[PDB]
Parts: C-alpha cells; structure tokens; sequence
C-alpha cells in the first residue's frame, strides 16, 4: 500500500527527480495535519461499536431488507452485514490516517462489486449505511476531522457503484 | 513510513491502531519538519557530494577506473557517479519517509543480481556510498549526521 | 433433514447410502405424519403461545419492559413478541425437518452478533423461548411434548 | 444442498409465513412416497456396476469414440468415462432420494459443460450413455420408481446441453 | 523418451541438463538406429505374431473361448486378437521411444478398470502378451530379443 | 510435454496405425541430428550467463526502459528481467534438445502475454532481447546449431505477439 509520504516519493521516483520545492510543501501539509488525523482515529476506535450501531438503526433497520425475503434477513446475513460496516469504518480510518486511498483500492474495493452482484447484496442499501456512518463519525470527530474521513467514506461508495 | 507500517500491522490482526502505534505517528509528524531540512541540505549540495565521493572512491579503488576495470573511461566513470546520485536520491526519500523501505524497494531488492550481470564490483559500490556518507554528514549538524548516517549504513549493509 | 444428512455423508466418502442410513430415511418418512400434526398444533395456537410466553417473560424479567430496558414501550415490546413468533416459526420447521438445521441456519448462526449490536439481553431472549416451550408443550400430548421440546432446548442452548 | 422437505421450508421462509395448508400437502406427498424412493435406491446400489456396464455396451462400445482418434480411446480415457457414469448414477440416486435436483446443480453440473468443451469430450455421446442408464434402471426399479429417477437423469442431460 | 525425461527433471530443479544427462541422450541417438530395426521386424511380422500368440493363448486358457467365457464366438475372439495387436503396436512405440512411457500412458493407465468393466479376465490378457513375447523374440536376434522383451515384461507386470 | 520421438508416436497413435515407412524416416532424421543438438546444449550451458549479458547490453541497456519511468528501472524489475532471459534461453534449449516446441506452449507461453499486459511489461522490448540472444547464441553454437535454436527463439517471440 501507499500513504501520503510514500505516494509523493513514488511520484518523484517515476520522473527520476529529487524532492521538488513543490513536493516538499505536500509533505509539510501532511505533517502539519498529523496530530488532527491521530486525534480522530482514537475517537473512532473508542466509539467503533456505537458508530456502526447508530448507522444501521438510522438507515437499515425497520425496512424490507431486514424483513423476510430481504438480504439482511436471518442472523447469519445480519451479522455478516454489521461485520462489513466494521470493515468499512476500520478501512476508512486507515485511509484517513495514511492520507491516501490506495489501501481502499487494494484491500477492500478489489473485486467487491462483483462479489456482491454474485451473492445478491443490494449496493444502494450498502451506500446509505456508509453515508450514515459519515454523518455519525463527523459529529464525534468534529468538522475538520469529519470532512477528511468523508473523502474516504465517499471513495468506498464510489468503488461500489 | 511508520504510518504505513502501523496500518499494515493493525490490518493484519484485524484491529484499530493501538495507543502505542498512534504515538509512533504523533512523534513522526512532529519530527517531520526536522527530516525535511536534512533532505534539503543533501539536495542543495547534490553535485558536490557526488563529485567528492567519486574522487575518494577512485582513490581507494583505482582498479575500477584503470584499464580492465568496470568504470574505465569517461562514459563508464560518469555512469558510476549517476549510481551514486541514485542512491543519494534514495537516501533523501528514506530520510523523509522515516524508514529504509523506499531505499529497499527501489535500489536494493535484487541489487546483487543487477551488478553481477553488469560485472560491477559491489564492494566497490559499497565503498562509494561510504564516501557519500562522510561527505553528506559533514554538511549536516552533529545530531542530523547521526540520523542521516543510519540510512547510508543500511544501503552499505544491503550490498555486503 | 435426515435424508439430506445421509446424502451429504454418503457423497463425502464417495458411496451409495448404507443399509443403516437408508433405514434412517425409512423411519423418518413413516414418522413424518406424526411431526406434521405437532407442527399444525403449534401453528393453530400461534397467537396464544406468543402472548402468554410474553406475559411470563416480562414477569420474570421486568427490567426489559421498564424504563431504560430494550423492550420499553408498545412498539419495542411488540417487536420482542415478533422475535418469539420467528423462533416459534423456526421450531415448526425444525420439527417437520426432523432436525435442528433449519433453526440453526436461519435464526441461530451469528445470533449473538445481532443481539449484542441491537443491545438486547440474550439471556432474556433465552428466557422468552423457555416460556414458549412450556406453553407450546402444554397443548401437545405427553409423547409429542417430549419430541417438540428438544427443538426448543436447542434454541435455548445456542443462545446461552 | 436441499431436499424435498427443506426446499418447502425455504419457500415459506422467504415469504415469512408459517407452513400453509397447501405446503403441508407437499410434505405429505414426499412422506407417502418415502418407502418407494428407498426401495429403488437399494436396488440401484446392488446393481450399480451392472447398470453402468449395460449402458456403455448399448450406446458407447463398438463405435468411433472407442476406436483410435475417438475420445473413449486409451485405457485412461476409457476408465475416466465409466467413472463419470458411476458419478451420474450415484448423483441421480441422491436427487431421487432427496426429491430435489439442487444436489445436481451444486455438486455435479456446476462448470461441467465448460470442463468438457475445454478437454474435448463429446456431449452428445455422454447424453446417450445417461439415457441408456435411464432405460436400464427403469427395468430394475419398476415403472413407479423408474419414472422418478428419469426426471433427474434428464436433468443431468439438460445441464450438459 | 530419455530426452523428455532429462528435460523434465532438469526443468524441475531449474537448471540446464548435466553432463551425465546429456550423455544419456548421446547414446540414445546412436542406438536409435538399432531399435528402429527391431520395431520394423515386429511390424513386418505383425499378422503372424498375433495369430500364433492367440493360438497359444486359447490353448493355455480354453475357458475364455469356451461357452460362458469372454472371448466366445468369432467376433469376440477376433476382438481379443485386436487387443493383442494394440499392445504389439504399443510395444513398438515403447522400443523406439527407449522407455515404457508410451505403453504406460496409452494402454496401461487404468487398464484394470477397463477389463473389469468389460468382464475380461486380465490374467488371461497377461498370458496373451506372454505368447506375443515368445513369438516376437524368436524373430529377433539374441541381443534384440533381450531388449524388446523388457518392454513386454513391463506390460505383463502392469496387468498383474 | 512431447519431443520429436513421442510426437511422431502420438501422430500414429491417433490414426491407429503402426509406424509408417514415412514415419520411420522422421525418427531417423532426429537420431542423425542427435549429437549436433547435444553439442549445442553444452555450449549454451557453459556460456549461459554471457549470452544473457551481451543480449541485454546490445538491445536493452542505455534507453528509456532502464531510465526512471521505464519498466526495467529499479533493481527488482531489472533483476526480474534478466531472470526472464535466463528462462527463455533455458526453455529454448529444451525445445531444441527435444526437437518439438510443445514445452514452450505448456510451461512458458501459457498465459504469458496476459501476465505482461496486466503488469505493464513491454512486449516489443522483450522480443528484441530474445532476438538479441538468437544472434549471440548462433555465433557460439555455429551455423547448423544456430538455425535450429533460432526456430524456437522465434517461436517464443511469436507466442508473445
Ligand atoms: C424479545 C424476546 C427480546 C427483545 C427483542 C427485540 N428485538 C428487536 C429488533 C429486531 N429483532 C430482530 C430479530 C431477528 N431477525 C432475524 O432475521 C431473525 C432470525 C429469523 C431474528 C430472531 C431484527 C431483524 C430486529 C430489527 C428490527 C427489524 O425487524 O427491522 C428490538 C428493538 C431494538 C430497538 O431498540 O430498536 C427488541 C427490543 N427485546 C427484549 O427485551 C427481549 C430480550
Ligand atoms: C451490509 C451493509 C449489507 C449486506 C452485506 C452482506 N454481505 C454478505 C456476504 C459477504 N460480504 C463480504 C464483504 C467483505 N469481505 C471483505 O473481505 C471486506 C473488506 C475487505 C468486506 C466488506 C464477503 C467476503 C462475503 C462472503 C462471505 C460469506 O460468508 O458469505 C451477505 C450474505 C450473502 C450470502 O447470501 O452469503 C450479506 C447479507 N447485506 C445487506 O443487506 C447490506 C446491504
Ligand atoms: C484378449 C487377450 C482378451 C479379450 C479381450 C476382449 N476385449 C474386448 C473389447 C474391448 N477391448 C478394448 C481394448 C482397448 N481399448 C483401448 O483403448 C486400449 C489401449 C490402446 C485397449 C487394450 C476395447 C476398447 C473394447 C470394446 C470394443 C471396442 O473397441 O469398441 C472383448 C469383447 C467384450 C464383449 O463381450 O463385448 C474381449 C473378449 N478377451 C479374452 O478372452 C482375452 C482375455
Ligand atoms: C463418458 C460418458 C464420456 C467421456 C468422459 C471423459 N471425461 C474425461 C475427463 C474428466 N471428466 C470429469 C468428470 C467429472 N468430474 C466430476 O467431479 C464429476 C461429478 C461431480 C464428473 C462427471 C473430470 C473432472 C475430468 C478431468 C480429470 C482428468 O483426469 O482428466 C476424459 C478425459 C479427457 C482428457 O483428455 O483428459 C474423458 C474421455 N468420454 C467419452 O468419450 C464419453 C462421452
Ligand atoms: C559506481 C559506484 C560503480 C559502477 C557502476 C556502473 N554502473 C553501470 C551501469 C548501470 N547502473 C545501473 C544502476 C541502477 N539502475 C537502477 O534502476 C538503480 C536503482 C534506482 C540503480 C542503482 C543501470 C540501470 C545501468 C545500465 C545503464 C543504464 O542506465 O541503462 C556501469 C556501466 C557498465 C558497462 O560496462 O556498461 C558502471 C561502470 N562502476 C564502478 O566501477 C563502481 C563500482
Ligand atoms: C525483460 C526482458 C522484460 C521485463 C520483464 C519483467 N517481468 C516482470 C514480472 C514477471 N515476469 C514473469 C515472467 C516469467 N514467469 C515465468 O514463470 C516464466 C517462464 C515460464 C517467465 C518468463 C513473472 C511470473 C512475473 C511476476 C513476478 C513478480 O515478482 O512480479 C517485471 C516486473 C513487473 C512488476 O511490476 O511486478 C518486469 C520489469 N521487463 C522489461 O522491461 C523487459 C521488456
């Protein structure tokens, strides 16, 4: 995978150039916002179970998907769904903490849409759950940290669609 | 970087980053400004480091630039100074990254397979980066020379 | 079912069903009429079993229907009686199937992951199906109450 | 996999309904014909080697496929063919005994046509062998048991084509 | 062949053929002319070998050509002489190949699964190729009969 | 895999015929040229490292591919490239020694073009390297042995394109 630092290094590596005056400023932008990223990660780690709980109750619960015939129906498929929200929340935190969505492309979104369309999982319902967590996470981490997380929340939703 | 390593280890065990691992990112971002100044100092004094390191390298190993050697001639000697420039450019990435992964992935993984095929003496290449270490560290301060030197030592050890 | 289990075990070893395994299907089909009557008795007395089991459940565990509990209010209490209806519907499948696989696959596999996320006390849910067992078995005969009760006990044990 | 009993349960499960008055009759139909299915399975198990032998001699033997150039030629490909008839006969017995062709879709027909078309096995010749076993099995098990087996014999042939 | 076997073993360990393995190809190509003459002698006297081997086979095992046996009748007996012709054709491939791989891959791999399904006695089939061995070797010289006979023995051993 | 001998055997096997008068001459052609093939293999085995070295310096070195941005750039991708030339030279020697390009189709060219196009390896540059080894090998082994090797060198290049 890549992060904000190594992504800039690889960009200069392919060109065969040293770290430019513009390239140094991109790193300084990441270092200056380093403590803000770490502060948000600790809050989400503490409220990991609560963010997923509120997101499911807001968007998913009390609807056709939870009822017989729906995809969330049965304890196996219900437990399998909240497990995905636990991944999406955890992998979104890595993308924010790293400052690069390379981890989402490799270890999450790679062949994810094809796996759902095969099994029969609704993508539209999954997006609403992730978008629900974006609003719930933003209230806890704040406006500054909430926006940065939202970039990688929307990146996961973009990969599914 | 330490941020990448902390995420990879955390993802392996299926868990959020621990308070200790988050602290390794906290000090990393605070000491990031220090390492950028070290990277710039080597970048500004790039041409001088390569020239002096070459002069010292060929003094200690004249056989490479003598008839029969690998770096015999103007073009072959100039190509050797480029190799030094490459590893100096990799060292600056290693410094700013906070670890030797950028140096490892690019110019060290399968490095002996390259030079053995080319017919270049790798202990001579290791002696070349020893010259860069001493010339590069002399420009930096006492504290910075100790930090930057550890990345040079890694490149020396990988070749040996 | 026993027919499904006998085929899966026979297919695993690459062989036709043994004389013993065929006999497990012979008695299964003969005693099928008996289990259908047991399933119908619970199906006819479906609304009564859920109501009485709920009344006994909230008597033994008032904290769930008290302020602060999971089943506080008319909607939250009504949703709890639906859970009881689900497991009663699963028990009728388990009876007619001759084993606890339909109960397991549907409403037991990852059941604690569901209720822990919802915040429902699972020992309270286990105490709920205890009430259904006693109310359901009272309608059935002495022999049928012993057979049908084993499926309820499996649902109790899975939750614990 | 599924059988006649669990297939009816899953049908009522997706609708979220108890066992209907019509659904109970479908189960009673399976239980009443339970001894007839078991009687047929024991006969085919005893005459497992003979049914495959007569079917091959009737349809496959003494023809281009057995001769050099054909697909049955060589002892490896000959032994591999009779092995398939041993599967088709065994998996057809499971489908009859279960009373549902779900086992044929999962553990037999799944990617079977693609495997043959790759290796170069003739599908038309394979169907005649299975249809040969249908006539041979029907004479042993009887008219009642022979028809029920024939449904799942024709189901395998339908999957190949 | 020995050339195929030497390449497969060399490719397995990721290396070029050893001086010893190359020498196994050197003698193989030199003695290739010898084995072709042996193959032609059996090919020219093809109809005679099959007829005499059949006559000796049915003398030692009359039950196969007697009522109730597998080779009873003109068509069934003629089909048995074709089997002998097949294995004689495989022996000629085995000789010219320098090893028993062509014999193994074609007419031996899963040979008992074939004959047990057909209902043919395989020890009778093994006794048939014993007759071919003695009739085939009698045409060849003393040195060639020893070489060609080893391929017949392999076909006998595989059936047993 | 197959060689010159077993390839002729399989040709007669599918027809169901003994070794023809024409088929015997094909074998005699291989046996007569047997010592010439073995002599060439020992020369290439001794000069295995030198043939790959000269071929890379002639075609690949000092160009865009070796420079930053190119596919040979970095020690990992450089070492991975010379490793391929070590395979192509070794597998070409097997094809020559066997006298049949069946080994190239099975254990080399099978899904090779798809693997490169995925990773982003230039096929045009790879062909020039193999064609470089063809000229270098021909000078060592001679005119007679050099032509025979060239058939299987060009066969690998044909498989890539
Ligand atoms: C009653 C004994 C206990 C109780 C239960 C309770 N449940 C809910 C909400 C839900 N329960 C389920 C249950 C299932 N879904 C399934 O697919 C299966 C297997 C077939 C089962 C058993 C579901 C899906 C929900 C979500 C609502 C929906 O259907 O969409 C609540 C409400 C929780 C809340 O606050 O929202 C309660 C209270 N409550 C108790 O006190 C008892 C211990
Ligand atoms: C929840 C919001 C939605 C939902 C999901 C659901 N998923 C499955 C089955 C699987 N889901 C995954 C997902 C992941 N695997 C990963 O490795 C990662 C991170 C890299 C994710 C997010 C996988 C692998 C499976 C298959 C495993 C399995 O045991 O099935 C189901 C069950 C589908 C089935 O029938 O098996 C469901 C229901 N369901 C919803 O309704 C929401 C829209
Ligand atoms: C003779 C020594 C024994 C014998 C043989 C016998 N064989 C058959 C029928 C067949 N035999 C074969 C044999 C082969 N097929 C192959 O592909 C190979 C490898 C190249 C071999 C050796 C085959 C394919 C048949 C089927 C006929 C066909 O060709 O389509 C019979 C007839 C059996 C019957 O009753 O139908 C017999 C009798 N019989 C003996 O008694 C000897 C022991
Ligand atoms: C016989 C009626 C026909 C025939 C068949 C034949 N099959 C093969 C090779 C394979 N056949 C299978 C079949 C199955 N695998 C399974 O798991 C099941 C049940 C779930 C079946 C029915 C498989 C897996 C193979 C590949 C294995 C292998 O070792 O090859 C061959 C050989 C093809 C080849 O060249 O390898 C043949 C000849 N041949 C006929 O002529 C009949 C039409
Ligand atoms: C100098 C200390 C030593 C030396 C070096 C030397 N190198 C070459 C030729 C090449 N060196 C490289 C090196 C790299 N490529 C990479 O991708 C990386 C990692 C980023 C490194 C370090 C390459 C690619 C070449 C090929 C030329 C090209 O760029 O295309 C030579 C020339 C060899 C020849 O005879 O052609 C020499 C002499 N020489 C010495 O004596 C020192 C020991
Ligand atoms: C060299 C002439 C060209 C070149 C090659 C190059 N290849 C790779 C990566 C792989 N190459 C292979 C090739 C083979 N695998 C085999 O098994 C065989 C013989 C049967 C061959 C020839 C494989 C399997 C890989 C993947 C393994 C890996 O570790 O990557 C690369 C690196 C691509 C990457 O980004 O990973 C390169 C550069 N490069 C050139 O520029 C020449 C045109």
């Amino acid at each position: 995978m890549q992060d904000a630092i190594t992504a800039v290094i690889n960009a200069s590596d392919v060109q065969g150039k040293y770290l430019d005056t513009a390239a140094m400023e991109k790193l300084k932008a990441y270092f200056a916002t380093g403590e803000l990223r770490v502060r948000a990660a600790s809050v989400i780690s503490a409220n990991a179970a609560n963010i997923v709980k509120e997101a499911v109750a807001k968007s998913l619960l009390y609807s056709d998907i939870t009822r017989p015939g729906g995809n969330m129906y049965t304890t196996r498929r219900y437990a399998a769904c909240i497990r995905d929200l636990d991944y999406y929340l955890r992998y979104a935190t890595y993308a924010m903490l790293a400052g690069d969505p390379s981890i989402l492309d490799e270890r999450v979104l790679n062949g994810l849409k094809e796996t759902y369309n095969s099994l029969g999982v609704p993508i539209a319902a999954t997006v609403q759950a992730i978008q629900a967590m974006k609003e719930v996470t933003a209230s806890l981490v704040g406006a500054d940290a909430g926006k940065e997380m939202g970039i990688y929340f929307d990146y996961i939703c973009s990969g599914l669609s | 970087s330490v941020v990448t390593k902390s995420i990879v280890n955390a993802d392996a065990e299926a868990r959020y980053l621990s308070p200790g691992e988050l602290d390794r990112i906290k000090n990393f971002v605070s000491t990031g400004e220090r390492r950028l100044r070290i990277a710039q100092t080597l970048t500004e004094n790039r041409e001088r480091i390569v020239k002096q390191a070459g002069d010292q390298l060929f003094q200690k190993r004249p056989d490479v630039v003598s008839p029969g050697g690998n770096a015999y001639g103007e073009e072959m000697t100039a190509t050797c100074l480029r190799d030094l420039d490459y590893y100096l450019r990799l060292v600056t990435y290693g410094i700013v990254a906070g670890d030797v992964t950028p140096i490892e992935e690019i110019g060290l993984v399968g490095v002996r397979e390259m030079y053995n095929s080319l017919g270049t003496p790798i202990p001579a290449v290791a002696e070349g980066i020893r010259a860069m270490k001493n010339v590069a560290c002399s420009l930096l301060s006492a504290e910075d020379a100790a930090e930057a030197g550890s990345y040079f030592d890694f490149v020396i050890g990988a070749m040996q």
